[PDB]
This record gives C-alpha cells, sequence and structure tokens, in this order.
RNA sequence: UUGACUCUAGUUUGACAUUGUGAAGAGACAUAGAGGGUGUAGAAUAAGUGGGAGCUUCGGCGCCAGUGAAAUACCACUACCUUUAUAGUUUCUUUACUUAUUCAAUGAAGCGGAGCUGGAAUUCAUUUUCCACGUUCUAGCAUUCAAGGUCCCAUUCGGGGCUG
RNA sequence: CUUUGUAAAGUGCCUUCGAAGAGUCGAGUUGUUUGGGAAUGCAGCUCUAAGUGGGUGGUAAAUUCCAUCUAAAGCUAAAUAU
RNA sequence: GUUUGACCUCAAAUCAGGUAGGAGUACCCGCUGAACUUAAGCAUAUCAAUAAGCGGAGGAAAAGAAACCAACCGGGAUUGCCUUAGUAACGGCGAGUGAAGCGGCAAAAGCUCAAAUUUGAAAUCUGGUACCUUCGGUGCCCGAGUUGUAAUUUGGAGAGGGCA
C-alpha cells in the first residue's frame, strides 16, 4: 500500500540493526538482503536469462579483496589493502589442488586489467563454474577509488536447475530509505526479464545476516 | 437519486441478491396469469429510461412468451418441397420474443398504445416481459406535449407494424454499411433495385 | 421496537411536511407581504419538516446533511432500497429500519413514503434526536458490520419441523 | 417398393439450462509449523540461494588450520516428501431436506404435534417410555344445535357466551 | 384594446464539475438470410462484459498505434409510391 | 382478545366517462411462405427473401437528425432520380445472382427524454361541481402522485459557484 509494508519495514529495520540478543551484535556491518515471491516457478528448461543487473547503491558484500591485472594496478593500489600476485604465479596456485579451493572460498572481490582478461579463463575459469566470483573491466590508470561500489554492487543473478536466488539489499552504514528504495528496484529489474511480479510485490525479509521471528510474505 | 444505484445494481444479476429475487418472482409470476395486469413496474428504472412516468394514463402489463424455438406448423412434419425447405425443427422466428410478449399485450388491451417493452426474469420455458402501454384518449396524455404525438392514429398498433425498439432491431433499421439489405425497409430497397426505371428519352 | 419506533415516531410527528390548508395560509400571507412592505423570502419563517421521497433523502445521505434516515421494511420492489443502509453506514448518516412504510406515508401525508430523513431539527428537540440516534445505533448502525455476514431464511414449516425433532430424537435420544 | 442417393416428424442417449438446500469419505486455498534430501573429501549428515570474523549471562562452533562444487556453527527464505487442527468451492460419489418442478384427489373435513380417558408400562401411583381412542346378527331410521351451566328479556318473549 | 414584467432568452472571462440507456453490447453455437466472402443482417439457446469506456475501420488471431463515431430510449413536413 | 383507522395486492357493479373490433387495401409497415420454372437431367443454386396465407397504418407510409461514410486538403439526418454497375462480391465459382461509398441533381429543418436536491415549501395532472366568453376558462372540492408528477439539462453540449 503506497510504498509497500513500509509502516512494517521501518520496524524491519530498527528492530534488527540495534539488537544484541536477538540479531545478537556480532563483530561488522549486520549485511541484509532478500530472497523473491513468486508464481513464476516453471524450472526453465528455456534455460532461464540470469541477467547480472546492476544499481549504483552498495550491498556491499565487501571483506575479502584480491588481485589479477598486474603492471599498473599493484603500485597504484598498493595503497588500499589489495596484495599483488604476478604472472608466473597463477600456474603454481592452481597446480596444488587446495589452494585454488581457497582462493575461490574466501577470495569474492578481484580486480582486473584490458590486457590481464587474456591470461584468466584457461586455469581458473571452470574450477568453480557457479562461485559467482570473478573480476571486473577497470582501466590501468584510472579513479580506483569508484570500484569499491560500482565492482561489488553487481552481485549475481544464475537461476539454473531450481528457482533459488537471493539479491542483497544494502548493508547497516548505507543511506535508511535507499535499501527500501532499492528493494522495490531489485523487483522492477527482476520482473525485466520476468513476465509476472505477483503482483508490484516480492516475499518481503531484511536478514542482516540473522533472521528472526519475523512472520512477511 | 435511487435510480443510478438501481441501475447498477440490476446489472449484477447472478449477484446473491438478485439471484434470490429472481428465483422468487419467477415462482410469483408464473402462479398469475400468462398477461396479467402490474400494479407499478418492476423496475421503476429501467421503466422510465424507455419513457414510462408516474401519472395517469401510462400503464403496465407483465407477460409470458414460451420460450424455445419456432416448430414449422406442418403437419407430420410433411413440408412438400425440396431439402432445402425439409426443415421443421431447427427454424427460428424471425421477430424476437419481446414482439411475441408486444404483440400479444397489443392484442388483449387494444385501447392502450404501446410505448416500449423490456426483459423482467425467465425460467427454461418462460420468459417475463413489462410493456409500458400510454392510453392515447386520457387527457392526461393528450394534453401534455411530450407524449401529444403517441394520440396520433399514424401511431395505432407500433408492435404489430414494428416501429417499437425490438421491431426496428429485427428489421435491422440502422446507418452504416452493415444494414445495407434493411436499411430504408428490407421490401421498399428490393423493388426499389428490383424496378426498372425507364425515361422517355432513353 | 415497538417502543423506540414509538419515540421516533414522537419526535417525527413534530416536522410534518404543511398541509394544503397551512400552505395556501403561508403563501396568501406571503404573498400580500410582496405588496405590503415589499419584504419577500425573510416572511414566512425557515421551515423544520421532515424530508422524504427516496431520489431526495439519497442525495442528502450522499451529501451527509441528514441526522437520522428511517428505512421501510415493506417496499413493493425490495431493490428500491437494499442498497440504502450499506450507502446510508459507508456515509455515517445514523438510520433505523422502521415498521410501516403505511406509517412513514401517514407522517408525511402521502399513502406511502418508503423511507423518511431529519436533517434539521429545532434548538428545543436536538437532545431528543441525539438520544434516539444512539439507542438505534445501537440496533442498526454497530451491528451492520456483523449482519451483513449472517443469512435469513432456510427456516422448515412447522409440519418438517415436528418431523426433523422426531428424526433428530430418533437416532441420538434412542 | 427397397441396405438406391438426400433428407425429415418421431423416438431414444449425452451436455448444458430450469436447479435449490444439507450430512459422510476428498482439492486446501488465503492461515500455520515439526520433520523433509549422505556422488566427493571430511570430526560428520552440505536440497538449495544470498551472509559473514566473532558471538554467547555461562556451554557450543565459525574467524582462521582445514576438506570439497556447496563453511557448516548462527539463522532467514524458495520449493522438493509428510502430518492436520482452518470449515475459506463441488472437484466426484453415497445418502438426506422441501421450497421450485411434477403427478393425483376433494364440493380443499378432520392434517401435524401435543393433551386427555387410557386399561396399562410393572421396577415399582410418572415428569421414564412401549401401549387404543364412541358405531356389526337384522334390506328400518339418523336433517332444523338438547342437557347442564352464565349475563341480559324486569323477568312477557325469548334471543345470546362456553361446553356438549 | 392592451402589457405581458417584475420574468423569460442569447452573449463574454474565471473556477469546480460534467451523470449520458444490461440477459443488453459482445462471444460460442444452431437455423435462416445477404453480394458480404473464418460468417451481411435477423432469430433461438449457453455464457455474458466494460468506463479512457463501447462500436466500426468488408481475411481469422496476438502485440502496438491511429482514425472515426457515441449503441442498447424517443418525436420529426418536402423531394418518393399509388 | 377487541376499538377504529390505514396501507398493499386482488375483485364486483346495466358504477361517472371513454376507447377496441369490421370494411377497404392501388401504394405502405411487418410476419409466414412455396412450387411451376432455369440449370438442356437433378438434390445446393434459381424462380424468390416472389405468389398464396396472416397481423397492422395513412394520405402517403416507412426512414431520419449518426455507435454513418471515409482515409481525403476529408465529408455530415432522412428519401428519390441520374451515376457508380451489370461493377467489388457471391455461386454444384455452373446456371445465374449482385450491392455500397464518393459525384450532379430534387427537397431541405430540426429535435426530445433517462441518468441532478424544487427540498425555504408537487411548484404538476385527471376528475367532479358551480359560473362564464365553451376545440376552452376560472373558483372550490375529491383523487393521482414522493416507488417522483412540473421548472432546468441532451453531449453540438451543459450544470453549480464567481465577476462584468
Amino acid at each position: 500500500m503506497s510504498k509497500i509494508t513500509s509502516s512494517q519495514v521501518r520496524e524491519h529495520v530498527k528492530e534488527l540493526l540495534k539488537y544484541s540478543n536477538e540479531t545478537k551484535k556480532r563483530n561488522f556491518l549486520e549485511t541484509v538482503e532478500l530472497q523473491v515471491g513468486l508464481k513464476n516457478y516453471d524450472p526453465q528448461r528455456d534455460k532461464r536469462f540470469s541477467g547480472s543487473l546492476k544499481l549504483p547503491n552498495c550491498p556491499r558484500p565487501n571483506m575479502s579483496i584480491c588481485i589479477f591485472g598486474d603492471a599498473f594496478d599493484v603500485d597504484r593500489a598498493k595503497s588500499c589493502g589489495v596484495d599483488a600476485m604476478s604472472v608466473d604465479d597463477l600456474k603454481k596456485l592452481n597446480k596444488n589442488k587446495k589452494l585454488i579451493k581457497k582462493l575461490s572460498k574466501k577470495y569474492n572481490a578481484f580486480i582486473a586489467s584490458e590486457v590481464l582478461i587474456k591470461q584468466v579463463p584457461r586455469l581458473l575459469g571452470p574450477q568453480l563454474s557457479k562461485a559467482g566470483k570473478f573480476p571486473t573491466p577497470v582501466s590501468h590508470n584510472d579513479d580506483l577509488y569508484g570500484k569499491v561500489t560500482d565492482v561489488r554492487s553487481t552481485i549475481k543473478f544464475q537461476l539454473k536447475k531450481v528457482l533459488c536466488l537471493a539479491v542483497a539489499v544494502g548493508n547497516v552504514e548505507m543511506e535508511e530509505d535507499v535499501l527500501v528504495n532499492q528493494i522495490l528496484m531489485s523487483v522492477n529489474f527482476f520482473v525485466s526479464l520476468l513476465k509476472k511480479n505477483w503482483q508490484n510485490v516480492g516475499s518481503l525479509v531484511v536478514k542482516s545476516s540473522m533472521g528472526p521471528a519475523f512472520r512477511l510474505y | 437519486g435511487a435510480y443510478k444505484y438501481l441501475e447498477e445494481l440490476q446489472r449484477k444479476k447472478q449477484s446473491d441478491v438478485l439471484r434470490f429475487l429472481q428465483r422468487v418472482r419467477v415462482w410469483e409470476y408464473r402462479q398469475k396469469n400468462v398477461i396479467h395486469r402490474a400494479a407499478r413496474p418492476t423496475r421503476p428504472d429501467k421503466a422510465r429510461r424507455l419513457g414510462y412516468k408516474a401519472k395517469q394514463g401510462f400503464v403496465i402489463y407483465r407477460v409470458r412468451v414460451r420460450r424455445g424455438n419456432r416448430k414449422r406448423p406442418v403437419p407430420k412434419g410433411a413440408t412438400y418441397g425440396k431439402p432445402t425447405n425439409q426443415g421443421v425443427n431447427e427454424l427460428k422466428y424471425q421477430r424476437s420474443l419481446r414482439a411475441t410478449a408486444e404483440e400479444r399485450v397489443g392484442r388483449r388491451a387494444a385501447n392502450l398504445r404501446v410505448l416500449n417493452s423490456y426483459w423482467v426474469n425467465q425460467d427454461s420455458t418462460y420468459k417475463y416481459f413489462e410493456v409500458i402501454l400510454v392510453d392515447p384518449q386520457h387527457k392526461a396524455i393528450r394534453r401534455d406535449a411530450r407524449y401529444n404525438w403517441i394520440c396520433d392514429p399514424v401511431h395505432k398498433h407500433r408492435e404489430a407494424r414494428g416501429l417499437t425498439a425490438t421491431g426496428k432491431k429485427s428489421r435491422g433499421i440502422n446507418k452504416g454499411h452493415k444494414f445495407n439489405n434493411t436499411k430504408a425497409g428490407r421490401r421498399k430497397t428490393w423493388k426499389r433495385q428490383n424496378t426498372l426505371s425507364l425515361w422517355r428519352y432513353r | 421496537d415497538r417502543n423506540t419506533a414509538a419515540e421516533t415516531f414522537k419526535l417525527f410527528n413534530k416536522y410534518r411536511p404543511e398541509t394544503a390548508a397551512e400552505k395556501k395560509e403561508r403563501l396568501t400571507k406571503e404573498a400580500a407581504a410582496v405588496a405590503e412592505g415589499k419584504s419577500k423570502q425573510d416572511a414566512s419563517p425557515k421551515p423544520y419538516a421532515v424530508k422524504y421521497g427516496l431520489n431526495h433523502v439519497v442525495a442528502l445521505i450522499e451529501n451527509k446533511k441528514a441526522k437520522l434516515v428511517l428505512i421501510a421494511n415493506d417496499v413493493d420492489p425490495i431493490e428500491l432500497v437494499v442498497f440504502l443502509p450499506a450507502l446510508c453506514k459507508k456515509m455515517g448518516v445514523p438510520y433505523a429500519i422502521v415498521k410501516g412504510k403505511a406509517r412513514l406515508g401517514t407522517l408525511v401525508n402521502q399513502k406511502t413514503s418508503a423511507v423518511a430523513a431529519l436533517t434539521e431539527v429545532r434548538a428545543e428537540d436536538e437532545a431528543a434526536l441525539a438520544k434516539l440516534v444512539s439507542t438505534i445505533d445501537a440496533n442498526f448502525a454497530d451491528k451492520y458490520d456483523e449482519v451483513k455476514k449472517h443469512w435469513g431464511g432456510g427456516i422448515l414449516g412447522n409440519k418438517a419441523q415436528a418431523k426433523m425433532d422426531k428424526r433428530a430424537k430418533n437416532s441420538d435420544s434412542a
């Protein structure tokens, strides 16, 4: 009803983000997310689009950083918490079985180059194939400080074999109204590839890495 | 005006309310005569839209025509023709059941003039109509200018000649390419374009 | 019920629409004062009468000017009135289903009225209206939301009542 | 006239409409909430999609060492089996209700329920439930309210209430 | 002769409004009819709407626009037939 | 259980005032409806949406002021003639049937209700009676009618309110 359930979604924010027993008050940013709620649940032998839609608002799945692009980004971003990995390395990295498992299990953010998107897809490529863990195009001598949002905001939409997906909706230190605006945008950019909404509605939830007994669709 | 709420309600015919009322009225009407009178309109908003007024001279008459096709009255179903006209059962009357209902009331109450009929109720073997008639002899109607015209003897048995809403429908009297055969009169149109019109100088 | 009805009709007995005589005399005074003084539409003080006729009071309820609406229970085609309690509630006018359209008709100097409505009242008689509005709101207005749910009828004849009461005492009360 | 060609009244079968209302089995659907899945290494038992570096009053595991496609723990939500306890439609089949419809009959007289009297049921004279309700040897008759009771008729004439 | 009249009509700018017809429209099907051809009208039966709505736009449908009217109520001389 | 009065629906009368049939039918509005015949046969077609049959009017009838035509630089109720045209179309695509728009002309004319709260006044109408200046008028009286009769509005508009 005129910004859907914004009377109970504000309760869903305030009665989670500031709690030390219910939400448990853990270490860091209590990162809020949401699944979907549809009747459009034909398992899609059509092979569902799975389109990587983006928004400039930051969900911030941003703990683990790495680097693949070299010769510029190594000595430009060494100021940041990145750790430089050279060109003769990914051979010895993937030579033992476990190293790549540890890498794509923990390392969830990557920076590449327009010259280092050539030697990428041979070795690492299909070792995971479904982890949703890849770099993105950023230039050699460029901003580097607009990447903190533009890369990790692009989270994934792979919906193969079963209709089980979930696009995260901001975190604690982000804007208060923007997460309740981007959820509506996240429904709109779902019905972009989908046909039905059911109807101007998803199925609301904002588990900030802890989901209490808030039983909303 | 209650008339707008009546008009809107009466359209929802399978609303729990009209469902009940259909069942109880169709019983009341079936128990009375075939062509009996009506003390007032059952649908006072429908009546007045068709031209009924609540002044002396205007009457309503409830009438129930049998449903179904027109069985050809030929004896033993034998037609004495060619196969194309051996039909007996699946044949339809060209006038409507409204027209038949108007026609039989027109014959019953000959002193009055049929203004307009309309649908009230129906079951499987009956359809129920309320004909709005007018008294052309009552001064009430003869003195008012808005209904003076009906008294003129060129409006005697409109329902018979087929000048009522039902008749005009059944005669396809409508403007457009759709009604080319029957616009100015099916018979008039036929004889006009089957007339050989010769001049003095050919 | 027949004591709330009695009191409603005792208030509604006043504000009876002007008679043919009372009208004529008032018109003779007014139309005379149009010559003598030339003071028209100020003479013949404002009338407090009951509002009546279906298409009149429907519009007074739609504009929310009505303070009490009496709805007849025996109108020839019920459809004329089936919508009126539901309209009356939605607009929030106090309404009562009163027994007799004949009783309403006798109150408005017609034969039948099928509806009545008090939209104004004299300052003296506003207290009675306020009380009788609260006692009729207890029955009709308040309980509308519940009565809306529940069906009437489905009631057997007295002979089939007695048969069911026999056939129910057969199995269970054996 | 017929297994000639083409039809048709009739009849019969189905669907729909007239066509309402209940009960015992079922689709649950808005509405819940416990199970509900071990190809793999691995403490061991990962259906999944998105979270993370510390929490918990103490216990317990992530963090990280660690295996593997899925990092557990801490939980949200999506269906993939199951349970039923919402009474939110017939969904299909087995019965029932009157009120539509239908068939009779009477010059629309005695219908239904109850109560008397039963004579009694014995559990025992009852607030318990089974148990009838004025006419028969005879080719007659049976019609205009008679008996008691109560007010009037001022006590003439009688006509009226309830029984019968 | 009056004399309607103190009562009726047209006209301009602003402001809020601006009701407009249901067993109908329409659809299926049967019959008939038309030059009207996946159906021109009419009629029976089943279903049965809507309110930026409905009809029509002479090849059925879906999506997108456009044009044009305003149905299911009604009065009305002459040019025509004889 | 009574007293009286309403209301609603349905009746009765040799009730006050009225009206319907029948005739005619050339032309007009409808319904119903063939076969001969044509096809060199014949069943669809054709004759023919004709004859016969039945219902209903008038001096004309019907129609008619757009749920129209169009696709244009757009026209603008209705009917009739010239034309479109023996054409587009139909059709055992055989026999055969077969419109419409534009264009010129004849005559031209437009309008009415329902859906609105008169609500500071059913303002409306039939009837009866009396009188008069009698295709009617007025006063009074019963009735109709608020389950809506008048004034206002008809889509081209228009209504309420404001100012000039």
